[PDB]
């Protein structure tokens, strides 16, 4: 849809909801359906909010919470999930915080005593999906916010976990419903990443919200880069250790394994080769996992963890800069969110699936439809030539994508688009018009035409389109012709003669005509053949003066973050994200009043996180033009 | 001047799938079209499918909607893709190769292979 009615900045929330947007989360404008969604929240309705990785769906119901009498109640499905939002939160002086179990009675219950009083000062309450169920305790306290009107509104994060058909059902998502029979008056929001439409669908149905207002969103991910590559096997390892150790020497990421096994193999042949990889799955002890995890995220002696697929979405950080999948994903839709959750903090990152037919055979040994699925991923693998941005969304049926993104969009193009990156794509309409009339004047093969077209001593008739093509080659001819018969402004029919012989012959399509009439217009680019490539000059741009300081600036500036995380007692990325300090450096200044023009940066952010990182941007004052 | 290799096929119970292969080798070649034939045991050979090197595809009807023929042009390499399986197509399958004008329309031929699907268990 479009949501024009919930464009308006005329409602009596607007002066100050963009208040809090603009001092209190340091934003400046609103990405695509969010303030739209944000209004529509406000004003009590019920959301469904459909947006990628890295969309910008906190937003949508965490700037309501400030903004609302009352405190929202935030599911979702792990507290590995609410600690990282609660950080958020509490780093932008947002009272926040959590019931999720490990917190011990004392504190619990001066939780449960914040919001007895009628006055809290909390405007989210996160809460996991089992204590709603186990815990008749916290069920007590909401009737009290309930009766004097300050239960804002339930918040479903994650809302992808209630249904079956998603690719992380769980049991107590089902049980949410009994929480709406309780508190029907209550607003209720679910949010979700997921961009499988049959199961996008279900979820309203499932958690039973009666006609939402459907917030959606392109689930292209716009900062991430789609790799295939060879895998010639015994050497993947090496692979992921040559690539990591050019593109990302000191960033975080995922290699994704098959087995338990392959994750401690794997994690061993780079481990005795300098890399800092550890295993993670549910074959280690739970000391092990915490421990691993601890050493991941706040980037403390791990790299990169070797993770078995279910495992690796039990934990996450924004930050994650590559992804590999180092055999054969099971389907197209378990890939798309797998690779997805990369980059969340809206960096360039890179997506690579390592592909062998062999894994097929070994992928191989409605479970008929679970064959299927894999026969799809390895029409993707095999594809190398339509754009892989398109091959994921076309799976999902998603329609409006422009293949024009790669292109305008270099520093994020996927593999097969930097092949033609190059190319030019140009208008040939008036050649296809004389290659149609010549057809309709005259029993040809299209090899026959293609002949013609380029020129060739062998051509029979030298009479009109011969030579036309005589700047073209034959690679181009024969794919231009191709072309013509694929867009159904030609057409080939079988020709039978003595003995069952069948020959293609070419023949007028029926989009030949709306072509002379001039209404439809061909683009065709002109590619170089496989074994014809030529090799690319591979000496690049030159640093210059000031841009060599925005480095080693940043640099710093990241350091200041994972101590004051330390600090704190907070993730060093919830103190300022990638893109805020990309920026902050990029600046060079010290001058607070650009620094607070920058996304992220707040004045309790800059107040409490300020003198160190004004620190060292003041050394960097004579290079700030 | 030309080498079709067939691969794929064999024994399989009815209601699964099969995948057949075809690689064209030599040194030079032109392709007009490519197509799959098979022959049951009492009976002479019958085109099923044939593809042109454009993409232009063309089935017969006991096969319609079941089988899929498609062409790789980087690998010079055609398939037909064998679903719902029946004891009928138990038959010998042997690729074909249409080339153009440039040689004589000559034809070339697999050796063949077994489809052999079997309703019992295994
Ligand atoms: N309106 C906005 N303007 C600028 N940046 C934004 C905006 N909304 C969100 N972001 C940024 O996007 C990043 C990821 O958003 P997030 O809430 O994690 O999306 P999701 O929850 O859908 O993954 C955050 O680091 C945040 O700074
Ligand atoms: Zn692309």
């Amino acid at each position: 849809l479009k949501h024009e009615r919930f464009q308006s900045l005329s409602f009596p929330h607007t002066k100050e909801m963009m208040k809090i947007f603009h001092k209190k989360f340091g934003l400046h404008n609103f990405r695509t359906n969010q303030l739209e969604a944000i209004n529509a929240a406000l004003l009590g309705e019920d959301c469904f909010i459909l947006m990628p990785t890295g969309g910008g769906k906190s937003l949508c119901y965490q700037l309501p919470a400030c903004v609302s009498p009352g405190v929202t109640v935030v599911i979702s499905p792990l507290r590995s999930l609410i600690v990282d939002q609660v950080q958020k939160l509490t780093s932008l002086d947002i009272p926040a915080t959590y019931l999720t179990g490990d917190k011990t009675d004392s504190e619990a219950t001066n939780i449960y005593l914040q919001l007895s009083k009628k006055d809290p000062i909390i405007k989210l309450l996160y809460v996991t999906p089992e204590k709603i169920c186990a815990s008749n305790r916290l069920i007590s306290t909401l009737e009290n916010l309930y009766e004097r009107k300050l239960l804002a509104r339930f918040v479903i994060d994650e809302a992808h976990c209630v249904s079956q058909w998603g690719h992380d059902f769980r049991q107590d998502y089902k049980r949410m419903n009994m929480l709406r029979q309780k508190f029907p008056s209550v607003p209720v929001m679910a949010l979700t990443a997921t961009a499988n439409p049959r199961v996008q669908k279900d979820i309203l149905t499932q958690l039973k919200i009666l006609r939402p207002q459907v917030f959606s969103m392109s689930f292209n991910r716009h900062n991430l880069k789609y790799y295939v590559l060879p895998k010639k096997p015994k050497k993947v390892a090496f692979d992921c250790l040559e690539w990591i150790r050019k593109h990302h020497p000191y960033d975080s990421g995922i290699i994704y394994c098959l087995s338990r096994r392959e994750c401690d193999t794997m994690a061993d042949t780079l481990q005795r080769d300098g890399l800092a990889a550890l295993a993670y799955h549910a074959g280690l002890s739970d000391s092990a996992r915490d421990e691993v995890q601890q050493k991941w995220i706040n980037q403390d002696g791990c790299q990169v963890i070797c993770a078995t697929i279910a495992f690796g979405m039990g934990i996450d950080k924004p930050d994650v800069r590559f992804v590999i999948h180092a055999s054969l994903p099971k389907s197209v839709e378990g890939y798309y969110q797998e690779s997805g959750r990369a980059g969340r903090d809206g960096e360039i990152s890179h997506c690579l699936l390592f592909y062998t037919y062999h894994d097929v055979t070994r992928l191989k040994r409605t479970r008929e439809t679970h064959f299927n699925n894999l026969y799809s991923m390895v029409h993707y693998c095999e594809n190398i030539t339509e754009c892989r941005r398109i091959q994921l969304l076309a799976y999902f049926g998603e329609n409006g994508f422009n293949p024009d993104f790669c292109k305008k969009h270099p520093d994020v193009s996927c593999d097969n688009c930097c092949k033609t990156k190059d190319y030019k794509t140009r208008d040939v309409t008036d050649d296809v018009k004389s290659i149609v009339r010549f057809v309709q004047e005259h029993r040809f093969t299209m090899n026959m035409l293609v002949d013609i077209f380029l020129g060739s001593k062998s051509a029979k008739i030298q009479s009109g389109i011969f030579g036309k093509g005589s700047a073209y080659s034959r690679h181009n001819a024969e794919r231009l012709f191709k072309k013509l018969i694929l867009d159904k402004i030609l057409d080939e029919d079988l020709y039978i003669n003595a003995n069952d012989q069948a020959i293609a012959y070419v023949m007028l399509g029926n989009k030949a005509q709306t072509v002379l009439n001039g209404n439809l217009k061909v683009d065709f680019m002109e590619t170089e053949n496989s074994s014809s490539v030529k090799k690319q000059k591979a000496l690049v741009a030159k640093v210059s003066q000031r841009e060599e300081m925005v480095k080693k600036c940043l640099g710093e500036l990241t350091e200041v973050c994972k101590s004051l995380g330390k600090v704190f007692g907070v993730h060093y990325f919830n103190i300022f994200n990638t893109v805020t300090l990309k920026k902050l450096a990029e600046s060079l200044s010290s001058d607070p009043e650009v620094l607070l023009q920058i996304d992220g940066v707040t004045e309790d952010k800059l107040e409490k996180y300020g003198a160190e990182v004004i620190s060292v941007l003041q050394k960097y004052s004579e290079w700030t033009s | 001047q030309v080498q079709l290799q067939e691969s794929g096929g064999g024994l399989v119970q009815a209601g699964g799938s099969l995948r057949l292969s075809c690689a064209a080798s030599g040194i030079w070649f032109s392709i007009n079209n490519m197509a799959w034939y098979r022959q049951t045991p009492g009976k002479q050979r019958e085109r099923i499918a044939i593809i042109t090197s454009a993409g232009t595809t063309n089935y017969v009807d006991s096969v319609k909607g079941r089988f899929t023929i498609s062409r790789d042009d980087a690998k010079n390499t055609m398939y037909l893709q064998m679903n719902s399986l029946i004891p009928e197509d138990t038959a010998v399958y042997y690729c074909n190769l249409v080339a153009d004008y440039d040689m004589g329309f000559q034809s070339f031929w697999g050796r063949g292979t077994q489809v052999t699907v079997s309703s019992h268990h295994h």
